[PDB]
């Protein structure tokens, strides 16, 4: 239901890795 | 390079409604860090589910890559 950029604001958030482009 | 494990992967997450709710993550990820992800798309806390692959429960600690949880993979989701 979402796209990487989407789905790494939630990430960075949660300060996790982020999803490579 | 990025290395086995950071590369996208989309996991299928399959309700006992039938309903399908794709989540991008990365194999290396913790199910615990699965579950965070997952619970703020579907709007829920981790502390309420259970994720199964194929009759058998994820563990928080263990990653998604040594469950063999890969692109496409499916997985069944329970409240408790």
């Amino acid at each position: 239901s979402l796209s990487i950029e989407e789905t790494n604001e939630l990430r960075a958030s949660l300060g996790l890795k982020l999803i490579p482009p | 390079l990025v290395p086995r494990g950071s590369h996208m992967i989309e996991v299928v997450v399959n309700d006992r409604l039938g309903k399908k709710v794709r989540v991008k993550c990365l194999g290396e990820d913790s199910v615990g860090d699965f579950k965070k992800v997952l619970s703020l798309q579907i709007g829920t806390q981790p502390n309420k589910i259970v994720l199964q692959k194929g009759g058998s429960v994820l563990k928080d600690h263990i990653s998604l890559e040594d469950y063999e949880v890969h692109d496409q993979t499916n997985l069944e989701l329970y409240y408790l």
